[PDB]
């Protein structure tokens, strides 16, 4: 989980201005491995 | 391949030549000129699981 949220915000008086922002950028990353491998042999000789 | 029949395997001269098989459990006449015939067994099995 990987996250960047911010806010800010800013008044100026003088006339008024206003801003406010909010961002929130976001990830989320799963990876599962799972695997097998069985291996095998017989010799088998009689006489 | 084997082909066609060379020998004459079965001339008995006149002989009575009698083996017992052992294996098979019988009499057989051999031909009177035959220098040997025998019935010892062998077995080879192989195996290969893979």
């Amino acid at each position: 989980e990987a996250k960047h949220c911010v806010r800010i915000e800013t008044k100026k008086r003088v006339a008024k201005k206003t801003k406010v922002e909010h961002r929130c950028t976001t990830n989320k990353l799963s990876e599962k491995h799972e695997g097998s491998f069985i291996q095998g042999a017989e010799k088998s000789i009689s006489l | 391949q084997f082909r066609n029949r060379v020998i004459n395997t079965k001339s008995f001269g006149g002989q009575c030549r009698k083996v017992f098989s052992g294996d098979g459990k019988d009499f057989y006449r051999l031909s009177g000129n035959v220098l040997s015939y025998t019935f010892q067994v062998k077995i080879n099995n192989d195996f290969n699981y893979e």
